[PDB]
RNA sequence: UAAGAUAUCAGAGGAAAGUCCUCUGAUCAAACAUGCGCUUCCAAUAGUAGAAGGACGUUAAGCAUUUAUCAUUGAACUAGUUCAUUGAAGUCAUUGAUGCAAACUCCUUGGUCACACACGGCGCGGAAGGCGUG
RNA sequence: UUUUGGAAGGUCUUGGUAGGAACGGGUGGAUCUUAUAAUUUUUGAUUUAU
């Protein structure tokens, strides 16, 4: 799935979020799993009724996120090749 | 068996969708999917009234109802028509499917017998 | 390391009495040893009572499902 | 079965480890860099090319443009066109690479200069340079005066080179 | 407005400027370029728009004007769980005789790229 | 496991089992009372039902009740055929 | 010692009372038999939110706790 | 960017500049402590239990579940396959056609050519000792040769040596087939 | 299937939001596949720092279905 | 993460029950062609226009509203109010935010096609569907 | 005399014009069924409700 696949082509670019608890994280991205879970790195931490702090690293369970916003740059990336052509795999 | 494998029978079929939230959905039904993702086409996804003197009606359906692009200007009633809606499964409440079609041919899963006809 | 599952056996055995808040919507803590568990953190509770959130009843034995599990607290 | 579609092979032997050891491989740090570098100038260098709509002229306009004189066009040639593209495509490159740092230049012996703008150093920042020499232990007792054969004269005002030829050819006072 | 394929899923209409709804009453209206088994999806150019609390009386059954505050997000990627319905917006820039173009020039380009690649892994 | 295996075990836990209230209902004409998590409850026979606890029903007649500052109303909706997702539903009683 | 799949298998056919997370209701009755989810089946039950019911099924998800 | 810990150089890490930070709006969802679903359910009432017979006496027979006689209908049809199958098993001590010298002696031979012939069935088996007996079986509701034989040996060494030989040996081929041995069975 | 590499942050107090508003600091000790945790010398945070703060117990682990954010406030 | 599978149905045939395989029907789907007096849309030059969509643009400090911490201790005070001191947290904003409306400017889109200035079709395209055969 | 099908010639119209067939693999991707209704998406904690 291209989805998840994207987010780890966004690994060390700033990111934004948006938890389901209505706050919005934008820091670098450092980590992300197959889950949709991710840490962040350097980020400023928006609540839900507008205070914003800042915080040295985060982790969020990746249940809770509700989007996830990437550099545009990766817009053409080659995830999104349709008509692709692998070459022959090498033999096990 | 899946009762999911019954719904993907009853194609193009008037039927109404009836949402988690309180919306129904009034039109005619394409490929409902594994997971119940059933996607409509000529379509009028309305929210009742609930009467008892002015109750206030679901406040989220009715920013969901404006924002689809569907509602027209003077819709004095809150009502909201387009053609193609893609719903996700789990939103399903119910399906009021219609009075014509008869159970008792749609009801029989092939994957039923073909287990009792292959033992 | 001490894995979770792990340390909720070491409140089993060693017959520790335990608080467990709920889901913030129902409004009660329930507290008394825990027995024993389940794969899906759903747990027996031995002598327990229902606090609504100190003249709460007691339950006896109780079965508690692993959806309502919040914290598990000594 | 994986495969990393920047470099276009597939992995030999097919663990967890061995992908980290191709993601953060040397070589496909090179692909992956000059993938993107590609596809940067490529969006810029392919200009929209626009699509014409042709309105069949008034009567009126039609004689109001026939009585204004027709300019002259210029055209360069193959061989100049060449070369002026080869010129301009190169300065954009420089106002990318300028970045006007005076300021820095400016606040060099201050009393708080090892905190702010080192960046090694800060906090905001200074935490994450570490991971990826000027301490911040300075105090102003060492260079008690700046003037003492140390300091460097301010570099002069760049100027256009196409337009070097409009500035005052004398100066007003004599300099050394 | 737009007439969509009245067979069409989710799979065919790639870069059609779509009108997705979450589940707290905020749409996301953008191309659309990925999707999945549990329907998250990659919009391109996507605006989030959000009736506010104090038109939402305005929309109570009695033209309505209401103010959307909308906030624009480039390049997003959703989450399943939050989609409630898609709706279809605009149809995409290319015509379908154009994306059959695109699409065999470069099926012709991807494999010219492979036996280039083949004969210069082979000798050296 | 082998797909044969499971084959068994569904028709066991359906026959002998908690779900068993719904297949002794579907098979001798009795009607049932549903309660949804949506605080409405549908009076209705089953014709159908499934691992998922989803299940067509006829001859359904709702029963939805509504307060705002203790004013009560009690809205009777009747549908002739009806297919019920099954994560809505929590208590299922089988009628005397 | 008692794990949960082994403590349904003792409380069968006794009176159980059992908790939906709902308005602090227990339906008070005899249970019959249990799924592999823990969906029960009852005979004989009372609703406690005051009455007096038939044969109950209770779906899985609603259950708070389950007491004897 | 200044720092850019990324695996990229700083040209290509200045490269990816992200749209500047979201602009901030008033929510118009629940809070996520008050989010829940609709509580105080009211039980199925013993009012409800009351209303029932409202329902009961409208619809007092319910309609007919004819896609359970689809299965009734399978189900009954295979149990009604047992009882053939037991019309059957009561009838090998009787049938005359296998009721000559000792059952030791048999050999059954199976999978012959529906067109051999009990003289090359003869040549065949008699590589493996004296005959007694032969009979090819035939169907005895029209005679199609039914594919199988039982050839009585004068003695029951050379029955299991003609079956060691003339089955496990792959099938003996007579004419064109495949022929398993196997001794009597019945 | 895979477990969240928290690997780096054990050891060290954190903050963590259960559900919506309660807020629990503690020392990090270990975690699961489901990011179900457990730490030691808890203590649940509010709005008053000294007053309504109060310790909750010596081991407590925590539901993964509760875990919002998990932000590290130490090295 | 794994295993399995590559339309369904019915009939005849080959190795009493079922499986495996093959040609004959029905239904289903995709791709490609190809039709329908099929449906909708495709912008002044005989003029300085206009349609759809925007502006995260201006007028504009518009106009009309409502908002700017809590606890502890003393003085005065009516029978709540102000002043000073001690602690706690504290998105920025008040030229704001919320509601109402207009004007102007500017951006992206297209057949700015051919014939005709003529008292409820059957010009040549392109775009978007619906429907039908092969 | 007509309708239905097949063969050829003529005329109008429309599309294609460099790849295609068979066969083969411890080949790629899509979909489908089941493990999978047990906390990370789809078998319900967002109609704010007593």
């Amino acid at each position: 799935g291209i989805p998840v696949k994207l987010l780890n082509e966004a690994q060390g670019h700033i990111v934004s979020l948006e938890l389901t608890t209505g706050a919005t994280y934008r820091g670098k991205l450092v980590e992300s799993e197959d889950s949709m879970n991710v840490q962040l790195r350097d980020v400023i931490a928006t609540e839900p009724q507008g205070a914003v702090t800042h915080m040295d690293q985060i982790f969020v369970r990746g249940s809770q996120i509700k989007f996830i916003v990437v550099p545009d740059l990766l817009k053409n990336a080659p995830l999104f090749k349709k008509n692709s052509s692998r070459p022959m795999p090498p033999i096990r | 068996m899946k009762l999911v494998n019954f719904l993907k029978k009853l194609r193009n079929e008037q039927v109404t969708i009836e949402l988690k939230n309180g919306t129904t959905v009034w039109g005619t039904l394409q490929s409902v999917s594994p997971q119940m993702n059933a996607i409509l086409t000529d379509v009028k996804l309305t929210l009742p009234q609930p009467r008892l003197n002015k109750l206030n009606s679901n406040g989220i359906a009715m920013a969901s109802l404006y924002l689809t692009g569907g509602q027209q200007p003077t819709a004095s009633d809150n009502i909201a028509s387009l053609q193609y809606i893609n719903i996700r499964g789990n939103t399903i409440r119910q399906i009021i499917l219609p009075d014509s079609l008869n159970l008792d041919s749609l009801l029989v899963d092939q994957k039923q017998l073909n287990s009792l006809r292959r033992s | 390391m001490v894995p979770p599952i792990n340390c909720i056996f070491n409140f089993l055995q060693q017959q520790t009495p335990v608080t467990i808040w709920l889901f913030e919507q129902i409004g009660i803590r329930i507290k008394g040893k825990i027995v024993g568990f389940d794969e899906f953190m759903n747990v027996v509770i031995d002598e327990a009572v229902e606090i609504p959130v100190e003249k709460g009843t007691p339950l006896g034995k109780i079965l508690l499902k692993g959806d309502n599990i919040t914290l598990i607290t000594s | 079965r994986y495969y990393c579609e920047y470099c276009h092979s597939y992995l030999t032997h097919d663990t967890l480890s061995v992908r980290k050891s191709h993601l953060v491989g040397k070589n496909h740090l090179r692909i992956t860099a000059d993938y993107y570098r590609n596809k940067a100038r490529d969006i810029i260098n392919k200009h929209n090319h626009k699509r014409r709509h042709i309105g069949k002229r008034g009567r009126k306009e039609r004689e109001n443009s026939s009585q204004n004189e027709t300019l002259k066009v210029t055209c360069l040639s193959n061989k100049e066109k060449r070369h002026i593209m080869h010129v301009k495509k190169m300065n954009q490159k420089e106002l990318a690479q300028t970045s006007i740092d005076t300021l820095k230049l400016l606040y060099d012996g201050s009393p708080g200069y090892s905190k702010v703008f080192v960046d090694a150093n800060r906090f905001d920042i200074g935490d994450l340079v570490k991971a990826s020499s000027r301490s911040r232990d300075e105090t102003c007792e060492s260079n008690p005066f700046p003037r003492l054969n140390n300091p460097k004269k301010l570099e002069p005002p760049k100027i256009l080179s196409q337009w070097s030829n409009t500035i005052p050819k004398t100066s007003i006072f004599y300099s050394v | 407005k737009i007439q969509v394929a009245h067979s069409s899923r989710l799979a065919n209409l790639i870069d059609y400027k779509l009108r997705v709804l979450t589940q707290d009453g905020r749409v996301y209206i953008g191309q659309l370029m990925a999707f999945d088994k549990h329907m998250n999806l990659v919009l391109n150019e996507c605006i989030e728009e959000r009736v506010p609390k104090t038109q939402l009386d305005k929309l109570r059954p009695r033209t309505l004007n209401i103010k959307v505050e909308k906030r624009v997000l480039g390049l997003t990627i959703l989450r399943g769980e939050q989609i409630l319905s898609t709706v279809v917006e605009d149809k995409p820039l290319l015509s379908k005789k154009e994306r059959l173009v695109r699409d065999k020039k470069e099926k012709k380009q991807a494999q010219k790229q492979t036996k280039l690649r083949k004969e210069k892994e082979k000798k050296p | 496991l082998s797909r044969a295996e499971l084959e068994e075990l569904e028709e066991f836990e359906f026959k002998h089992g908690p779900m068993s209230l719904i297949n002794d209902a579907m098979v001798t004409r009795t009607p049932v009372i549903i309660s949804l998590r949506n605080n409405h409850k549908i009076i209705a026979r089953v014709k159908a039902f499934d691992r998922h606890c989803n299940m067509v029903l006829e001859n359904v007649k709702e029963l939805w009740t509504e307060k705002k500052g203790k004013n009560v109303i009690n809205r009777e909706r009747f549908i002739s055929k009806l297919f019920l997702r099954g994560d809505s539903v929590i208590v299922v009683l089988k009628t005397p | 010692p008692v794990n949960p799949k082994p403590f349904l298998k003792g409380l069968v056919n006794h009176r159980v009372g059992v908790k939906l997370k709902f308005n602090s209701t227990e339906y008070r009755g005899t249970l019959v038999s249990t799924d592999n989810y823990f969906n029960l089946q009852l005979n004989e039950a009372e609703e406690f939110v005051h009455g007096t019911l038939g044969e109950i099924f209770i779906r899985c998800n609603n259950v708070l706790y389950i007491r004897e | 960017m200044n720092y850019n810990l990324s695996k990229y150089p700083d040209d290509v890490s200045r490269l990816f500049k992200p749209r500047p930070p979201l602009s901030y709006k008033r929510p118009t969802d629940y809070p996520y402590a008050k989010r829940q679903t609709n509580p105080n359910i009211t039980g199925v009432a013993n009012l409800l239990s009351t209303s029932l017979k409202h329902y009961m006496e409208e619809f007092p027979e319910g309609s007919p579940n004819n896609h359970l006689q689809r299965y009734e209908d399978i189900k009954l049809s295979k149990i009604k396959n047992a009882q053939l199958l037991d019309r059957r098993l009561q009838n090998p001590n009787v049938d005359p056609h296998i009721k000559d010298t000792d059952p030791y002696r048999t050999i059954f031979i199976g999978r012959l050519p529906y067109d051999l012939d009990e003289i090359e069935l003869q040549k065949y088996f008699v590589k493996f000792g004296e005959i007694e007996k032969i009979r090819i079986v035939k169907d005895k509701i029209t005679q199609k040769s039914k594919g199988y034989a039982f050839i009585v040996f004068k003695d029951p060494i050379s029955s299991k040596m003609a079956f060691k030989e003339i089955g496990v040996h792959r099938g003996i081929q007579i004419k064109d087939r495949i022929c398993i041995v196997d001794i009597e069975r019945g | 299937v895979s477990t969240p590499e928290l690997k780096k942050y054990m050891d060290k107090k954190i903050l963590l939001n259960i559900n919506g508003s309660r807020k629990v600091a503690g020392i990090l000790r270990g975690y699961d596949i489901f990011l179900n945790v457990v730490l030691d010398d808890a203590m649940e945070i509010n709005g008053e720092d000294p007053a309504n703060n109060h310790q909750l117990g010596l081991q407590t682990v925590i539901r993964g279905n509760s875990i919002i954010s998990l932000e590290a406030l130490d090295a």
